[PDB]
């Protein structure tokens, strides 16, 4: 009903002077890819069109952040952007965004690497974030809650089977989500500020996610 | 409201 | 080693014109109670004194929010303050803080009630929040990570035993944590604003948690 | 730095 093999295929179908300008460029590019990603997640396309909007608008940060963090596993003190460019710890710090960059590095990338999070687990965590019943405006929130329940039950059962020696790997995965949430909110703030000041080029799709509400 | 997103969620 | 019976006793040992002034009054009162709560959590007092500071300073919002939300289960569209006063949805909205108040109601209180979260589970979720290895400054973060691992392994084993008909109750509990995180950050913002403006009395302990860093 | 908190975490 909610197969981890299908969620994995959604992830695999998606694989490709101012550092902040380069990071925002990569963000906009991935927003298009994210919409295509969401569709490949079982039952998401079957949700009403308005609810698909509400879901993607509420989680786009966390969804994108999870993606470039897992991509950056084999990177020393930095992140690999979707554009192909690497961005190092010092490059971001010198751009005046080192505090949040280090949070991404320490709380996600690093934590992902040490447990060697696979693409199926990354996909499931992303799918859990996607099916957020707490998203305001949702027409039928219980339907979105039920789809979340099906993703994590599949993820647990995937974990108990693929890594049966690590009895607490399931909870370990789920406990990166508050960090992702916290880091996601702090990104929005930054992005709102890059907008307010106007010293950073911001492409059309990224600009639309920064429009109200 | 959300122009680009709606157009991409189409089909 | 990390018994749920002992965590439960920590919770039970703690049980007792402007609505925002009344809520902040209740906040300060509970900050003293929180410090006493943390001590009763196994191995917390054994952590270096500086690390105990870092832990409580990083999670005090989420720790307190979890407490008054679970307290408010049998309350219709409102929260029960520790001072004994009830605060209704309309009272908060009229005070100009309805948006966040409803978030507390919808994402926590309500979600707690529907699954009938017990005091042991509330305690464990609080203990997980307390032992946050992502807290910056921590002398030995791996030690705090290990204590977290022991709380949720105990919580899972408690859940599989007390509610063996609800196979996904463990994940359901852990997935209220991102909401708690998100709601916790939004509280800080409000509290910083009540401070900046100065139109709300703020007691000494609450003021110290609002000092930098 | 954090006066009240340190005093309460004492003992
Ligand atoms: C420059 C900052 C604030 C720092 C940080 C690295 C955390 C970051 C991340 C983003 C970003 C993003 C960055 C990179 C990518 C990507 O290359 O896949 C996708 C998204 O995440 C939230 C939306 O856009 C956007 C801006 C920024
Ligand atoms: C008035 C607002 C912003 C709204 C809301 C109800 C979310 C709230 C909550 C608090 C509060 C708090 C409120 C009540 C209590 C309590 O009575 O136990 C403890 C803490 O939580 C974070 C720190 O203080 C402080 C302020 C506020």
């Amino acid at each position: 009903d909610m197969p981890v093999e299908r969620i994995l295929e959604a992830e695999l179908a998606v694989e490709p002077n101012d550092p902040v300008t380069n990071i925002c460029q990569a963000a906009d590019k991935q927003l298009f890819t994210l919409v295509e990603w969401a569709k490949r997640i079982p039952h998401f396309s079957e949700l009403p069109l308005d609810d698909q909007v509400i879901l993607l608008r509420a989680g786009w940060n966390e969804l994108l952040i999870a993606s470039f963090s897992h991509r950056s596993i084999a990177v020393k003190d930095g992140i690999l952007l979707a554009t192909g460019l690497h961005v190092h710890r010092n490059s971001a710090h010198s751009a005046g965004v080192g505090a949040i960059f280090d949070r991404v590095l320490t709380e996600l990338v690093s934590k992902m690497r040490d447990m060697q999070m696979d693409k199926t687990e990354l996909g499931c965590l992303r799918a859990i974030v996607l099916f957020n019943p707490d998203s305001k405006g949702l027409s039928n929130p219980a339907e979105v809650e039920a789809l979340r329940e099906k993703v994590y039950a599949s993820l647990e059962a995937y974990c108990k089977h693929k890594y049966p020696e690590q009895p607490g790997r399931f909870a370990k995965l789920l406990l990166r989500l508050p960090a992702l949430r916290s880091i996601g909110l702090k990104c929005l703030e930054h992005l709102f500020f890059f907008k307010l000041i106007g010293d950073t080029p911001i492409d059309t799709f990224l600009m639309e996610m920064l429009e109200a509400p | 409201k959300h122009k680009i997103l709606h157009r991409l969620l189409q089909d």
